[PDB]
């Protein structure tokens, strides 16, 4: 066979320059195999070509043990991954291999990880709402069906708990299959997510599964973290185009994809950008976000989670992803310390489905009234810290008490956070959340206390908590 | 010390013979490809900013002409180009199609149609990097640009030939003001007056694929996409296509201003165009500057904004409007890319995120947004009511801190707080609900005279629809005379005061 | 034709570029004696060294000085094309690097190299390196070898680490 | 004539290769024939060696191929001076941009010239009479210095420049030179039409102020050289004719930003706040030429703009060291009943002793 | 280096490895480059403020800043029964302590 054998000439970290022959050099984004000492292999993706029958490749694993002059065979195509129904229930890697010790993935076809996105004529617009179960998600920024969702937040605010609680009440009752592709996560978060799906019916080892697991945390090198997003999105794109199913891609976290490319951009011969980033930050983020959309063959509801750097939304990795997402669930670190579970911002979160023509005229007035009362309480709180409560009149005194009860009513106890809260998990519907918020803003629950709505469900749980606390 | 071009492979060719290929002018060999940059060796006859073509079908633009090599920026993926591929030259510069046949179809950054409606009947070919107008072929801004908003047509009124910036934060009223102004031109484009029509030119740069499809579907349902150019430039393409989206859209919109018509370009956004120009310059081995930008950062945005001016009567009488949206970080208007676009434009519309959550739709700060043209590019009927409303809105903003203590208000303090609250609530309009010049002149006269002080604050929304519907059936002669003549005489002031006083008693 | 000798890639590719055209019709033997005359008449001469190492002159002045000195020396074949390429590209300051890399190609494909101990080895032109190093080490250790160390330094370092 | 060949073309920076002995020096204008344009000016920056020198083009370099003919003018960027430039819109290369014919000048002075010596300077600071009651009593303008005109939009910046040029030409007999470097496209056309209706620029009569076009739509070489073209025409009236000319640079902040753009694209490292390394050398070479000599003086009334309301920046502190007077136009008056809005406490000067 | 210190399963031997990485801050600035990178990889952090350490409260462990990602599963059943509301009593006592100075 005509195998393009290459010789290793340079090896500095994740980048490895391979020298081949004249004319038989591989193209960009091509997987290069390398025989090591174990039974596995060393996958290397070709990034650029330096010239003189040599191209710089990025290794997807450990580069320790490579000597100058080793054999580097080319696969001829890109990084192939297993697609179809065989990838559901198994833990796949960045190269398409199983890491669950359950044998090999019996797949009939293998698609590449590098593919072009959809065109402008193949795009299908929609305006359907998706019920999640939270009271602050079904009233403020509603999630769109088949669109991109971004859960922005800092470290320790509630980014990992927000994606786990939504998958246990929406992905478990959906008609399509899920695709949990974790990029840049932790070692303990990968083992806890696989054990929770087996006890709930999402991943059956002896039956049928509807959730694709893609491994790839921060324990590997920079090449495996940057290619973890393309390997996980290839299996979910085949179920919505060839099979025609509403796939659900769960990325955690989405901020690790941009940080992985900047770690190897300095050794590839590129100049640094702002805040130590790469120059192709808007080109690499737009090529992967445009492919996870909704076309005419099927829909794809992406529920990625963005990690803000030290609680800063003006960074180059957080502000560039806000223009490619319909619903943005930004989280604040100040609301998490007061007891709001979770810390959902009622003014910073915005969505495209928060109109009067999609949710109705009754739901549009409740969302505008809750945002106006919360914004007016911030201006009145600054005058109370210098002058006091004596400057407030009758209308300013009632608005301060209604704003405190509305902020605690939107915080509900999640089912996955039962070990930290202690109470049971509550799930409110979309019709019960709109009826409870409209009655509190009119003056029907003004005599109740603020502790009856904290960590409760809808309007039925707020009336039962007030009578039990007074006895 | 060391250099490129002739190295190992390219160096072992001139030793055996100083001829080999007789070309070395119109063609070239690719020596290094990567990060959307191709170092083609040769092409001595290739001019600056000229189009190229590779062996796989991807196009390129030679912008870094060295002495041994030639840096060309590929417009597609880097996987199609390899080491040793043939790169031919087109012989022309980076041009795009223009004419009246491009109205009704969504084109890309090079002029190719992507909407799937067949070919485009182009009447001419204009270059992307074109010169702006001089100081002798420009006139004063006298025509008025009807935007539809009540707070934009009275405060910062924009005119034909000026540059109005759309600054703001994330989700605060950036693209909402540009979409309502293009949809409000249906009353003039559907008629027969060619001087009153204004062809829109939305240039979506940096947006996703789902955002461009949703904006084109909303304009087609309201009969607004038949005379509006759409320049599709998503972030999934190369850096050369997104950076040249501002120059390609300005060349197609300049054909109407040079013939006798009016145009209106909306560069959405200005922040996304600056990131595409700095990405191609960092990969071409160039020195950077402030905020990881090149040396020509201020000249890249000032050259594309100066071409949209109002011509004189000897050039045709056309004009072109430039609506660039500056996406700020966290409300800081004195940044790096924010300060360069505000100093080159003749006005900027600020949009704060705090006023959008209170009830002001859209959030337009009157104390931060201003127009350099003034009242010279507005209607005479609307200028009489906007003169008294500007002094009342400025005095109520400085004394707005006394609203929390209503039990200690004086006579002059209670009159300014009641008139200032009714004027700000009357200018708040809904989405995709633009008003004409005749409907906005009757609503502004009732709040500035004192006919709306007796009504409550919560009844300001119901009074705007009740007064507009009653004026179209009872006093239809007063509304039609204010739009045709454009001014107000002595008989129009007495008839407007008698109709507003009789309707305020119920 | 590219021989497996690497020899850098940018600066070392000057002598390797002309070796492909000189390897035809037996023209590698005359290039060794002609390359040594260009460096010996510029180093120990103090005449054409200072007039060519400066950044002055021109393109036509540098080509006329190399053609006049080669007509009375020992250059008539392909030796005149080597000096014309380094004059237009401003590469006449490193003439010793181009002549030293040309002699390494004939000694690698038709002889041995490396070293062993003390001074140089033998560098035979047989075939394999295992059958040539064993037959030359026994004949060179007896004849000569003044020995003016390695085994005494390794024994003293092992005793200090265990104390 | 010395001819050259283009070897590199990377944006505004274009390298030309000359011969031996016929190489041009620094700050030398290079001619280049184009299509619709007359001649592409290219000022020489430095010499990289090997019969090659890097130059910066003052216009668009689109369409230039490798191997184009580049003729050398032999001197710097010359411009038309004298009484023929009054009333016409000149550019950075000394060409007319008003479509009113060519400027029939007797001589052409270069834009790159040395300033006055220490023995030819004024030994005493003289006051300049402007005619206003709030200028001759409070912050008096010095004869041969720099004055900063700080103010917002619609305060009275354009009306103060037109009234000061007409009062100096009638009481002292001195011309003016408006050099709008870094201005906008709409601001240049409105300033020329407003001066003709007031009597400052007469097409058929006699003019009294020079117009120097310098918008930001060109490259970095034309914006940085706009200050040297306007200062060369005003300095000729004080050395040859002997008159107190008044130079206007609107704005002063555009001259400092244009100098750092051409220096960063050549290979120089940046300084503080992204500024150029030769900030004190580029600003001092143009401010020292507008002084007082034995035959006349040259006043400067530039409009200094603070960066993001910061007076301790590198572009604000460098220009304030050479400013003798200051004309602060605050927004407190204007509509209060003061014509014009001249602050009597914020406007200070060093000649009020 | 911190991902290797994880608790193994019953089929791997049943062992575990605890990692205690100390982060040296500069003036309590936890929003640095090396400070924010180590806090988003570990399962919790122990904030040591310099304000409560000088007054005598040793060790200065902020209850409102330091948290554990394991929860009550990594603690004993005897300490969790007698101190089940220890995390809620620290947040209520902090807001009531500032009212005495008013
Ligand atoms: N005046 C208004 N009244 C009501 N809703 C508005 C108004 N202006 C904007 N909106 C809402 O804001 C949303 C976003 O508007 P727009 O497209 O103008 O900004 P954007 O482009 O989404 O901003 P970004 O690019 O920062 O995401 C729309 O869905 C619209 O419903
Ligand atoms: N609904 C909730 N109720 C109480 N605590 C919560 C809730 N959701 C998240 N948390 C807390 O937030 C913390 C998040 O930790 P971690 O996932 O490591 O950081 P991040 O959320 O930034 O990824 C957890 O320790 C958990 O105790
Ligand atoms: N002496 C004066 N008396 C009355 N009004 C004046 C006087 N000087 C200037 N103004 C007013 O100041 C305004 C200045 O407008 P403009 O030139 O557009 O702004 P700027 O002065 O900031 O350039 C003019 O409209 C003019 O009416
Ligand atoms: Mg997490
Ligand atoms: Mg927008």
């Amino acid at each position: 066979a005509g195998p393009a054998s290459g010789k290793i000439r340079a090896v500095i970290g994740a980048v490895v320059d391979v020298q081949f022959e004249q004319g038989e050099l591989p193209a960009i984004l091509n997987a290069l195999t390398i025989d090591q000492g174990n039974n596995q292999k060393l996958v290397l993706e070709v990034a650029q070509h330096l010239g003189e029958n040599a191209v710089r490749a990025i290794a997807m694993d450990g580069t320790e043990g490579l000597v100058r002059g080793q054999t580097v065979v080319d696969t001829g195509a890109p990084i192939s991954v297993p697609v179809g129904r065989g990838t559901l229930g198994r833990i796949i890697n960045v190269v398409g291999e199983p890491i669950d010790e359950r044998g090999p993935i019996e797949c009939k076809q293998r698609n590449p990880i590098h593919a072009d996105p959809p065109s402008f004529v193949e795009q299908s617009t929609e305006a359907e709402v998706l019920e999640t179960g939270i009271k602050v998600v079904d009233l403020l920024a509603p999630y769109a069906r088949g669109g991109k969702i971004g859960l922005f937040g800092g470290a320790g605010v509630g980014k990992t708990v927000f994606i786990q609680e939504l998958i246990n009440n929406i992905a478990k009752a959906h008609g399509g299959f899920s695709v949990f592709t974790g990029v840049g996560e932790r070692t303990r978060e990968g083992n806890d997510l696989y054990r929770e799906m087996k006890e709930t019916g999402v991943i059956n080892l002896e039956g049928e599964s509807k959730v694709a697991l893609v491994f790839g945390q921060m324990n590997e090198p920079p090449g495996a973290r940057a290619r973890v997003a393309l390997t996980g999105l290839t299996i979910a794109e085949y179920f919505r185009d060839e099979e025609g199913q509403d796939v659900l891609l769960f990325v955690d976290n989405i901020f690790r994809f941009t940080q992985a490319g900047s770690e190897v951009s300095a050794l590839l011969g590129r100049i640094p950008s702002a805040v130590g980033y790469q120059p192709t930050l808007a080109t690499d983020m737009g090529l992967l976000q445009e492919r996870i959309t909704t076309t005419r063959k099927g829909s794809v509801t992406s529920v990625q989670a963005v990690y803000v750097p030290a609680d800063d939304l003006t960074d180059p990795a957080p502000a560039t992803t806000f223009a490619h997402l319909d619903a943005t669930t930004v989280l604040s670190r100040g609301i998490s310390e007061l007891g709001i579970y979770p810390a959902v911002d009622p003014l910073d979160s915005k969505s495209r489905l928060l109109d009067v023509s999609v949710v109705g005229q009754e739901h549009y007035d409740v969302a505008t009234g809750v945002q106006q009362t919360l914004q007016a309480y911030k201006s009145l709180q600054d005058i109370i810290a210098i002058l006091g409560m004596d400057e407030l009149s009758e209308q300013d005194k009632l608005t301060v008490e209604r704003a405190r009860k509305i902020q605690r009513f939107l915080s509900q106890p999640f089912a996955v956070a039962e070990v930290f809260t202690g109470i049971e998990g509550k799930l409110v519907r979309l019709k019960d959340t709109i009826a409870s918020f409209k009655a509190v803003l009119e003056g029907k629950y003004d005599h109740l206390p603020e502790n009856a709505f904290y960590m409760v469900g809808g309007i039925e749980d707020v009336v039962a908590k007030a009578e039990k606390i007074a006895a | 010390k060391a250099a490129p071009t002739e190295v190992s492979s390219i160096l072992e060719s001139k030793i055996r013979g100083v001829s080999d290929e007789a070309n070395l002018d119109e063609t070239g060999r690719v020596l290094s490809v990567g990060d959307g940059i191709a170092r083609v060796f040769g092409l001595n006859n290739c001019q600056a900013e000229e189009l190229v073509e590779f062996a796989s079908g991807v196009k390129g633009m030679a912008l870094n002409l060295e002495p041994g090599q030639v840096g060309i920026v590929l417009f597609g993926s880097d996987r199609e180009v390899k080491e040793g591929e043939i790169v031919k030259r087109t012989g022309k510069i980076v041009d795009v199609p223009i004419g009246p046949g491009m109205l009704g179809r969504v084109v890309d950054a090079l002029g190719n149609p992507i909407d799937g409606k067949g070919p485009i009947e182009a009447t001419g070919y204009a270059i992307a990097q074109l010169k702006a107008p001089g100081i002798l072929p420009r006139r004063s801004v006298f025509e008025p640009m009807q935007t539809g908003l009540k707070a934009v047509d009275a405060l910062v009124p924009i005119g034909r030939g000026q540059r109005e910036l759309i600054i703001g934060d994330r989700q605060t009223g950036k693209t909402a003001v540009a979409l309502d102004t293009i949809l409000n031109q249906k009353r003039w484009n559907d008629g027969n007056d060619e001087s009153k029509k204004l062809y829109c030119v939305y240039v979506a740069v940096g947006q996703k694929r789902s955002t461009v499809a949703q904006l084109v579907q909303t304009l087609e349902q309201n009969d607004a996409m038949k005379y509006s150019i759409v320049v599709a430039a998503t972030a999934s393409e190369a850096a050369p296509l997104q950076y040249l989206a501002p120059f390609t859209a300005c060349a197609i919109a300049e054909w109407f201003r040079d013939n006798g018509k009016h145009a209106l370009i909306v560069y959405d956004d200005l922040s996304k165009q600056a990131v595409a120009y700095r990405q191609l310059s960092l990969l071409l081995r160039r020195p950077p500057g402030r905020e990881a930008y090149p040396g020509d950062v201020f000249y890249l945005h000032s050259r594309l904004l100066e071409r949209a001016a109002k011509m004189s009567d000897a050039n045709g009488g056309g004009s072109l409007t430039a609506l660039p949206v500056i996406e700020t970080q966290g409300g800081d208007v004195s940044a790096y890319i924010p300060t360069n676009v505000i100093s080159i434009t003749d006005g900027q519309i600020f949009l704060e995120a705090e006023l959008f959550y209170k009830g002001i739709r859209p959030a337009i700060n009157v104390g931060l947004s201003v127009s350099r043209v003034g009242s010279a590019a507005q209607v005479k009927a609307m200028k009489q009511v906007a003169g008294s409303l500007k002094l009342f809105l400025a005095q109520y903003r400085e004394v707005a801190a006394f609203a929390q203590f209503g039990s200690d208000l004086d006579a002059s303090t209670k009159q300014t707080l009641s008139r200032g609250e009714r004027l700000t609530q009357l200018l708040k309009q809904k989405q995709y609900s633009p008003q004409a010049s005749e409907e906005q002149v009757p609503v502004i006269y009732a709040g500035v005279n004192g006919f709306l002080d007796n009504i409550p604050i919560e009844r300001i929304p119901e009074f705007e629809e009740q007064f507009i519907a009653y004026l179209k059936a009872n006093e239809g002669d007063i509304l039609e005379a204010i739009r045709t003549k454009g001014e107000l005489s002595s008989e129009l002031l007495d008839k407007l005061k008698s109709a507003t006083e009789t309707f305020v008693a119920t | 034709i590219k021989p497996p000798v690497q020899l850098f890639g940018l600066d070392g590719t000057y002598a390797t570029a002309l070796f492909s055209a000189s390897a035809k019709d037996s023209s590698i033997e005359k290039t060794f004696q002609s390359v040594q005359k260009l460096s010996s008449t510029i180093s120990k001469d103090a005449k054409v060294a200072q007039v060519l190492s400066n950044p002055a002159l021109s393109l036509n002045s540098r080509k006329e000085v190399v053609s006049v000195l080669s007509k009375e020396l020992k250059l008539e074949p392909v030796v005149s094309n080597l000096l014309t390429v380094l004059a237009e590209n401003n590469r006449l300051s490193l003439f010793d690097s181009i002549a030293k890399q040309f002699s390494v190609l004939n000694d690698a494909y038709n002889g041995v190299v490396e070293a062993t101990v003390v001074s140089a080895k033998p560098l035979d032109s047989k075939i394999l390196n295992r059958l040539t190093k064993s037959i030359t080490n026994s004949k060179y250790v007896g004849p000569g070898k003044t020995l003016k160390a390695s085994k005494v330094n390794k024994l003293n370092k092992v005793l200090s680490e265990t104390i």
